[PDB]
RNA sequence: GGAUAGUGGCCUACCAUGGUUUCAACGGGUAACGGGGAAUAAGGGUUCGAUUCCGGAGAGGGAGCCUGAGAAACGGCUACCA
RNA sequence: GCGGUAAUUCCAGCUCCAAUAGCGUAUAUUAAAGUUGUUGCAGUUAAAAAGCUCGUAGUUGAACUUUGGGCCCGGUUGGCCGGUCGGAUUUCCAACGGGGCCUUUCCUUCUGGCUAACCUUGAGUCCUUGUGGCUCUUGGCGAACCAGGACUUUUACUUUGAAAAAAUUAGAGUGUUCAAAGCAGGCGUAUUGCUCGAAUAUAUUAGCAUGGAAUAAUAGAAUAGGACG
RNA sequence: AGGGGAUCGAAGAUGAUCAGAUACCGUCGUAGUCUUAACCAUAAACUAUGCCGACUAGGGAUCGGGUGGUGUUUUUUUAAUGACCCACUCGGCACCUUACGAGAAAUCAAAGUCUUUGGGUUCUGGGGGGAGUAUGGUCGCAAGGCUGAAACUUAAAGGAAUUG
């Protein structure tokens, strides 16, 4: 049974890109998926996306460009202690100058750079590059 | 995920499971079972001193043909009996029955050396002096 | 616990030094002392209204609450006038960077000013060693019955 | 997918987007609630009623023409059974399977099947029991099940 | 393939698909008003009846149940809505 | 890939698949670049002057070379119908 | 209630039947004093700490106790064992 | 792996190599070891999926409930000017953050004590044609927190901070002749004395105190024994 | 422990074969093979491939179910039926072709979406022997099942593929 609804949304996006597609249907969407989708978008890693309203949990159509190598999820949402943020980005980003660890914090779902700027931390959602 | 838990609360399962599986580590299990202290002719200690019971001529393994000079030694703190090799040319002439000798391991973590069957130790001293010195003739075997 | 009898001992039960002079014709028979335990724990009316003795009652007795103020949930009410609570907590194990459920049972005194039942969340205040195991006293019930009456008969 | 067998059958009602209307549907909440009742008065399960209302009448979904689910309507009018319908039909079935296993102590398949039905029963009782629709420590015993259902 | 409109699928290729695999789901069963000229009124049947729907007044029949779509009783007529 | 002070560094900025905007690297010797001729009034095809498209080896291997070119050239004006953005 | 410097099954009397446990009780092992710490350097870790500082315990083994503010003291006494 | 007669390997001579006041050997442990795998292993055939299904403990568990829009306030980098005798502040500017309002929006709640802040304004105005600007009391802001009452669903996570031994560790300062160290020392009238120090960081699980309200739990009103008065 | 006991047939006895032949082949044939009531709990019990969920690629057959047709065939008077044909769609047992992708390879629509390493969960392995042995526990009438060590020994054992 569906354990992470986010996990499906990322792996879907990932398989689209890999296969050269320019869009994906995803199912079933969530507040969290949207916000994660939103961060990637803000940073260019996908185009526009549309929420279609089945009278249920939602579907999403993402339009993706091809700037995307990987968008991954972090399966237990481990707590990060703001100083540990460095250790995550390093572990799992390609270089120190681009790419993002995106994570959930009391002050919103935000990438680590915004997290750094706002001086907050929390739990780790996933990543983009 | 194949096969380990990934959950945020599966820490206990993950420790236990490790503990359980460490017992497949040959070094780990000997450490905790206390094999050293229990079996093993030395205490678990680096050398041991014993007494020379008889001089053996151990025939070497294939593909090698030789007589490997050795000694049966009874460990002083132990009475455990052990056969040990007497390194270098001659040197068997430097020992004698009832002589005191200082045995050490063969650097092989237990386990026999090369073509010598059974032997896991080598002689380092006799009557308080050391082969090496006697061999290179910079010292002499003591009176009695 | 207590319930009934109140004078059910070999020794006459009384609050110490709370004299009621027989010569003086009073209309309540027994003069009763109580206190406000502090930290804003309301001394419940069952204590002031009460007639039970209990010298380990935080409100009518000779103990005091000072130190830790813990909450836990009731797991045994077999002991006369004392209970056991389970205190859950997740214990962090660094190497795996996750947690494991742990618990501790804790024995606490419970004043007959309270009617506790298995399932209730209860707030307890540390007091002086009250027995071999008990260092705690039920100070408020942050519960009730956990919906008991709402499983009754059929329509 | 499918809790007690290898089956992967995706298969259900595809309910309509339109949560109100049917616009060609006249009548009234008044009418079909009355309808819901007299049916359940004959001794009909809510499911049966939903079906019965779906075919002979126009009742697309009872919950749309009426504000409520069919079982809730029943409960309100004081018509709800001692235990929920689905638990009932599990117990009723386990009874019929057991009654057969008693007559056929050589039918290992039936033994196996009984276990499954009861394992589903006990898990469902555990649910209802959690949400107060069954008294705490309500329990299915086989020695007493035959009474429960007939 | 490689680039297409998931948001505006063609009605045909949407029509051939399974009811739960359309873009948003809906049924593909209909209702109908059904009459046998012996009587003067119109009962409303569901295209997949299961219950052998008996007419308003006359115990006649109307449709037997099947695997899916109910089979309507031989000498009759109907409209969809 | 600029540097410390504005200077362009790291030789060579690779082409991209007109279709997937992924890099077309050197050993990608299955990729393609189609030069399509600009033409003037009454036929005639204006030599040395093209509408041009590139196409990754990936895409052509996956057999998507023909559909993808269709869409590309058509939303430039060199095709008139043929390609449906719906299915 | 007694005893204690004093809380407390600490002990006694009466009364009750409780208390802990797969979230591992209870039992066994430890060539186990605990800690500050040591060694090994991508990180995560692994292994070690009798031993300069803090805490605890002991004075051949057990128990008892005198003096005294403070000891169940051993460069104090008493007894038994060795 | 060499040695059974021309031994690149033994016993030596010669010469050469490596580290050098030091170098070898034994035992243990650490790194290599992603061969214990949380990060991060492997299990068709190399070692390894229980014959099969049910199932308790345990781990895990779909989506949805204040979002959007408007207004003010004051911060810290950075630009372009520098006014000024290296750094300075206003306005032009973007950028990144904090707070507080109004949007249908408890902020625990009364009962006063307090008021710092403007819907105020009472006069007018230093002065750039004036909302640029602050002193200034007589109708009109709560919450900023005192303290007395009366009552509060329960957690995880994260933040900042308090409480915190030294030595060790990281690390600043200082020319123990260098250095390991040490916490000294450095200037003069070196005849009656002047003076810089003896930092900082880490210190985590738990407990304490504060801010956040995403993620994940908990509780709520359905035989109404519901909510406010 | 009863019944049954045609057949085939561990054991046994034979005829041949052979240097020998306790066998292969032939003959006789006990248990057994079948059934009831109870035991036993193991098989290369095999796909040598845990389960649930998602995604990633093409093709023609087939099993079940359903939908669509001024399709075919059955004649009667056209139908209704039925069997058949075409298109589609769920869910099966499989095959074909490819490989973006995986692997040490053989190969693999999973053995893919893994150093760009995290959906959930169960289980097992950690060089080869010693050995599924010893010992204790437990189950069994028994045979035996489950659980299951070490000392010591050893430089390979092993897998896939290539050429001979
Ligand atoms: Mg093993
Ligand atoms: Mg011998
Ligand atoms: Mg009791
Ligand atoms: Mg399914
Ligand atoms: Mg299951
Ligand atoms: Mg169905
Ligand atoms: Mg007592
Ligand atoms: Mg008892
Ligand atoms: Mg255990
Ligand atoms: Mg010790
Ligand atoms: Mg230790
Ligand atoms: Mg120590
Ligand atoms: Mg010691
Ligand atoms: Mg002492
Ligand atoms: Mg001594
Ligand atoms: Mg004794
Ligand atoms: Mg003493
Ligand atoms: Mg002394
Ligand atoms: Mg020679
Ligand atoms: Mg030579
Ligand atoms: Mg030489
Ligand atoms: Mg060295
Ligand atoms: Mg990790
Ligand atoms: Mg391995
Ligand atoms: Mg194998
Ligand atoms: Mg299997
Ligand atoms: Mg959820
Ligand atoms: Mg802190
Ligand atoms: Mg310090
Ligand atoms: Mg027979
Ligand atoms: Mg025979
Ligand atoms: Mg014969
Ligand atoms: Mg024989
Ligand atoms: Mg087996
Ligand atoms: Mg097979
Ligand atoms: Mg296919
Ligand atoms: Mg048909
Ligand atoms: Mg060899
Ligand atoms: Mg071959
Ligand atoms: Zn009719």
């Amino acid at each position: 049974t569906r354990s992470s609804v986010l996990a499906d949304a990322l792996n879907a996006i990932n398989n689209a890109e890999k296969t050269g597609k320019r869009q994906v249907l995803i199912r079933p969407s969530s507040k969290v998926i949207i916000k994660f989708l939103q961060v990637m978008q803000k940073h260019g890693y996908i185009g526009e996306f549309e929420y279609i309203d089945d009278h249920r949990s939602g579907k999403i159509v993402v339009q993706l460009n091809g700037r995307l190598n990987k968008c991954g999820v972090i399966s237990p949402r481990f707590n990060v202690k703001i100083g540990d943020i460095e250790k995550w980005t390093a572990n799992l980003l390609p270089a120190r100058q681009f790419g993002y660890v995106i994570l959930t914090t009391s002050a919103g779902i935000m990438d680590h750079e915004e997290a750094r700027r706002k001086h907050v931390s929390g739990k780790i959602l996933g990543f983009v590059y | 995920g194949k096969g380990k838990p990934r959950g945020l609360n599966s820490a206990r399962k993950l420790r236990v499971h490790r503990r359980n599986n460490r017992w497949a580590e040959n070094n780990y299990k000997k450490r905790l079972l206390g094999t050293a202290f229990k079996s093993s002719p030395f205490g678990g200690s680096s050398h041991a001193k014993g007494i020379v019971l008889e001089k053996l001529g151990i025939e070497s393994k294939q593909p090698n043909s030789a007589i490997r000079k050795c000694v049966r030694v009874q460990l002083i703190k132990n009475g455990k009996k052990v056969t040990a090799f007497v390194p270098n040319d001659g040197c068997l002439n430097f020992v004698d029955e009832n002589d005191e000798v200082l045995l050490a391991g063969f650097g092989r973590k237990g386990k026999a050396k090369g073509d010598i069957p059974g032997v896991r130790f080598k002689v380092v001293k006799v009557s308080g002096v050391s082969l090496l010195a006697l061999w290179k003739e910079k010292k002499e075997k003591p009176r009695s | 616990s207590t319930e009934l009898t109140v004078q059910s001992e070999r020794a006459f039960q009384k609050q110490p030094h709370i004299f009621n002079n027989p010569k003086v014709k009073t209309s309540k028979r027994t003069k009763r002392w109580y206190k406000n335990a502090g930290l804003g724990f309301k001394t419940p009316k069952t204590a002031i209204e009460g007639s039970y003795i209990d010298k380990k009652c935080p409100f009518t007795g000779l103990v005091s609450i000072r130190g830790k103020i813990l909450t836990g949930t009731v797991v045994s009410t077999k002991m006369h006038r004392t209970i056991v609570i389970r205190r859950a907590y997740l214990h962090y194990i660094p190497k795996y960077n996750r947690y494991e459920k742990r618990h501790k049972n804790v024995p606490v005194h419970v004043s007959p000013a309270f009617r506790v039942q298995v399932g209730d969340i209860v707030t307890v205040g540390q007091c002086r060693p009250i027995s071999k195991t008990v260092r705690f006293n039920v100070v408020k019930v942050s519960a009730a019955a956990a919906k008991a009456n709402k499983q009754f008969a059929k329509f | 997918g499918r809790m007690h067998s290898a089956g992967k059958g995706i298969s259900s009602s595809a309910i309509p987007y339109s949560r109100n209307a049917p616009a060609w549907f006249k009548l009234s909440s008044e009418s079909v609630i009355e309808q819901i009742v007299k049916y359940a008065r004959k001794g009909l399960t809510p499911s049966q009623i939903g079906v019965l209302l779906r075919d002979a009448h126009g009742v697309t979904q009872a919950r749309v023409i009426t504000g409520n689910k069919i079982m809730r309507i029943l409960k309100s009018n004081g018509l709800a059974p001692e235990i929920p319908e689905d638990l009932y039909y599990l117990i009723k079935k386990a009874v019929s399977v057991r009654k057969h296993l008693e007559r056929n102590r050589k039918d290992k398949d039936a033994k196996f099947r009984l276990i499954l039905i009861e394992s589903r029963i006990h898990r469902l009782a555990r649910y209802y029991r959690t949400v107060a629709v069954l008294p705490p420590n309500w329990k299915y015993e086989s020695a007493t099940a035959s009474a429960l259902v007939n | 393939v490689l680039v297409q409109d998931l948001l505006h699928p063609t009605a045909a290729s949407e029509a051939r698909k399974h009811k739960l695999k359309t873009l948003v789901q809906g049924p593909r069963s209909y209702f109908l008003d059904v009459k046998c000229p012996g009587c003067l009124n119109i009962t409303t049947v569901f295209s997949h009846a299961q219950t052998a729907v008996t007419c308003e007044s006359c115990s006649t029949i109307l449709c037997t149940p099947t695997g899916g779509k109910a089979k309507l009783s031989e000498g009759t007529s109907f409209r969809r809505k | 890939m600029e540097n410390d002070k504005g200077q362009l560094v790291e030789l060579y900025v690779p082409r991209k698949c007109s279709a997937t905007n992924r890099i077309i690297k050197a050993d990608d010797h299955a990729s393609v670049q189609i030069n399509v001729a600009k033409v003037d009034e009454e036929g005639r095809a204006i030599p040395g002057e093209y509408v041009t498209y590139a196409l990754s080896g990936y895409v052509r291997s996956r057999g998507e070379s023909d559909d993808s070119l269709n869409r590309l050239a058509q939303n430039d004006g060199l095709l008139k119908n043929v390609w449906s953005y719906s299915r």
